[PDB]
RNA sequence: GGAUCCUGAGUACGACGGAGCACGUGAAAUUCCGUCGGAAUCUGGGAGGACCAUCUCCUAAGGCUAAAUACUCUCUAGUGA
RNA sequence: AAGCAGUAAAUGUGGAGCCGUAGCGAAAGCGAGUCUGAAUAGGGCGUUUAGUAUUUGGUCGUAGACCCGAAACCAGGUGAU
RNA sequence: UGAGGGUAGCGGAGAAAUUCCAAUCGAACCUGGAGAUAGCUGGUUCUCUCCGAAAUAGCUUUAGGGCUAGCCUCAAGUGAU
RNA sequence: UGGGAGUCAGAACAUGGGUGAUAAGGUCCGUGUUCGAAAGGGAAACAGCCCAGACCACCAGCUAAGGUCCCAAAAUAUAUG
RNA sequence: UGCUGGAAGGUUAAGAGGAGUGGUUAGCUUCUGCGAAGCUACGAAUCGAAGCCCCAGUAAACGGCGGCCGUAUAACGGUCC
RNA sequence: GGGAUACUACCCUAGCUGUGUUGGCUUUCUAACCCGCACCACUUAUCGUGGUGGGAGACAGUGUCAGGCGGGCAGUUUGACUGGGGCGGUCGCCUCCUAAAAGGUAACGGAGGCGCUCAAAGGUUCCCUCAGAAUGGUUGGAAAUCAUUCAUAGAGUGUAAAGGCAUAAGGGAGCUUGACUGCGAGACCUACAAGUCGAGCAGGGUCGAAAGACGGACUUAGUGAUCCGGUGGUUCCGCAUG
């Protein structure tokens, strides 16, 4: 309040929404892979043991910055484009869940 | 002098506006001018 | 106190800050302002467009240089020497 | 106890990620026949809360 | 097996107006209120927060119910940077 | 964290849960890119490590919240010695 | 003029006058809400050092109140800016 | 950059201007300065004028504004009018 | 104006007449209406109490009991209202 | 001619009878229901009770719903500025002067405009170029119209004043429709809200042979958030899925 000159919250509009089921996953960039193995298996509760991720959000998702030194094989839910691009760029593959 | 907002052709919406007069301009006036799904300048008639 | 009657004239505009917002040897920008005016005092010459309230811009980025434009007159003319 | 939220202005901007305030724009919402063209551009665009405000306001917002 | 049978009537439900249910006769779908009306009885019905399809859960309108909780006029004994 | 062994303690036990480690976009979505979309452009946001838990101090906020102090309003009662 | 009775506060009474209803009334007194409220006055408890203002915009059902800006202070950073 | 604030009644002089009556120790703006928030000396006394800022001593000295017959420190000084 | 009264010329609730109907969909045709007899529910031709206009009356009701040229309905003729 | 008799909604001009059965309106009954309605008595309680007869009577009243009145009642409000309140006034924007040669700035301080207008007064090519003055003459109230020569844009420019203007931004001829979509570094303003000018970029067209040049009027004013409501489209979502 300011003595009767206008909120800013009044001044200015609501607008959008939510939606409510708004979905992205436990993600994971790529380089936090460098600690596993070449060839290994690498899956959800794999991961959930390994403290890469403290818990699932909606599911499991990827993304494409670090480097990975390991050709090996994963099964997830969800990926990006360079995602499994670089996994099969080494090689070792994908078994999208 | 009083407004007029126009319907394109096609375009389908409530966009463009100006300035006319029934008494100088009484009747239906249309032009040419650029709608954006036509990549061109097309003409527009009033309603 | 007592009967003080109607009154009308104290009637007069919230101003405009208008003239120059550079100087003499100053280095811009591309969408800079030099001076904000009316009619045309000054003439934009080199690397100037004019805005429409007769707000001159300079092209580019640069330095200035005001001077007389035609016997009595002053234009612009702006120079990205660099 | 817990402190609330102004529901109102939550319902009014978006949260950046250093920390900053995405503010939607005003003087919209109805008749732009009275206006112009850059006018209608430069509003269709969403601009930040000033750090002055943000003093006015910094204790609102424990929860975005 | 259930083929047949009993399955909670002025009830359910609706209109009106009032509250409550975080939430405005409301969405109040849910639940009560008072005025008018007003159902099926499985082979049927109920819901699924505008809302319904399909789908699903249940099968209303009959009753009883410890434990896990609450406060201290108490009493006892004890404690008190 | 609740909770538990414990003893009006610690400690131990206790992972439901909370924050962070990717952001963009109302959203669908996408992702070191995203949004707008026409490109990345274009610019906004980004982008390009370090934060976390407890505590001290300051400040703020809700609770009377530095202290005293009205006129008055309401509810229920007393009074015609 | 007495002794006994009857009228109650949004009310009573009233040869009317805001006048009376326990030394007081333009609607009493007791308690309670209630630490009612108070942009209002007053008040606010031992020391030394260092820095050190303002009384201006501007919007206000606002003008002796407020809000940011302004001008202070402190520590993080930068680096002649 | 960010943490914590108070200030919104200002006053007088010079100065510029308006307004008023080339009124006002007026009134409104402005440019300076002092007080407020700053003691000391000078103007007899004399918040704003003149000189001028105190860290503490000290029976030391030099000067400023101003002053030099007595109260009261300093020239009855010179020379001129 | 208020009060009463009235032709009531007509205009006027809670009242009726009923031609026809979501979101999703069992319904007449597998590009398609009898809205019938279907969950969060529905239409007009028309009239329609109190009244609303219209007209009377209405001054020991309220009210006014006026005004101009010549004139401090304080005279008069022109007088208006 | 005044509508208008094929069928004819139905028909005043109707007639007539009540029919699945019922109430249209008014009556008669009366139980209902009532009766501060009189006699009998429990109860010497005549209260209440219940007979009695009489009344009225399906009426109102009563419950809900509805809508007209309602200082009878109750709670609120009743702006500020102000050389005290005060009546008067004014309260939002634009031009100038005060304003002190950057800008900026007061006064219940001085003067003036605004709550729009131009589809041509706009856009774009190609022409024109002053009123006015005298000069002077059918006109003539000198002057109109016309004409000679100078006139400073004194012309004039849609909207006050200002700057500015013959690049004409003034005036015409023709063309038309940039009074275009999606963007823009960047800069001004300012406390905030806001507000203001843009290179240019795609794009794409009008006119123009083009060159290119047009993102509304020479500038400035033309009412004002937000919520709410409405409307149409709709990369959206929208509930077990649809």
């Amino acid at each position: 309040f300011e003595g009767g000159q206008l909120p800013l919250f009044r001044r200015l509009p609501k607008r959008g929404f939510t939606n409510i089921n708004r979905k992205e996953y436990a993600i994971v960039n790529l380089d936090q892979l460098n600690k596993f193995e070449d060839g290994t298996e690498v899956t959800p509760a794999l991961l959930v043991e390994s403290g890469v991720v403290k818990n699932e959000k909606s599911g499991i998702k990827i993304l494409g910055n670090g480097s990975l030194d390991k050709k090996l094989t994963v099964k997830a839910h969800k990926f990006s484009a360079s995602a499994a691009e670089a996994i099969d760029a080494k090689g070792g593959a994908h078994e999208v869940i | 002098r009083v407004n007029v907002t126009l319907a394109c052709t096609e375009c389908g919406d409530r966009n463009y506006i100006t300035t006319k007069n029934k008494r100088n301009n009484p009747e239906r006036i249309e032009m040419k001018k650029y709608c954006p799904r036509l990549n061109k300048y097309t003409l527009h008639r009033e309603t | 106190k007592k009967g003080v009657s109607s009154t009308k004239n104290g009637r007069d505009s919230e101003s405009k800050r208008l003239g120059a917002k550079r100087a003499d040897g100053q280095f811009v920008t591309g969408g800079s302002i030099l001076y904000r005016q009316r009619g045309t005092k000054i003439y934009p010459g080199e690397n100037v467009g004019r805005g429409g309230d007769d707000t001159l811009f300079a092209k580019i980025d640069g330095v200035v240089k005001f001077e007389r434009k035609g016997r009595d007159k002053k234009q612009v003319s702006v120079y990205a020497v660099a | 106890p817990k402190m609330k939220t102004h529901r109102g202005a939550a319902k009014r901007v978006k949260r950046t990620a250093s920390g900053q305030l995405k503010r939607s724009r005003a003087f919209t919402s109805h008749l732009f026949a009275n206006k112009s063209t850059k006018q209608k551009r430069q509003l269709r665009k969403a601009r930040l809360v000033s750090k002055s405000d943000m003093k006015r306001v910094k204790q609102l917002l424990a929860y975005k």
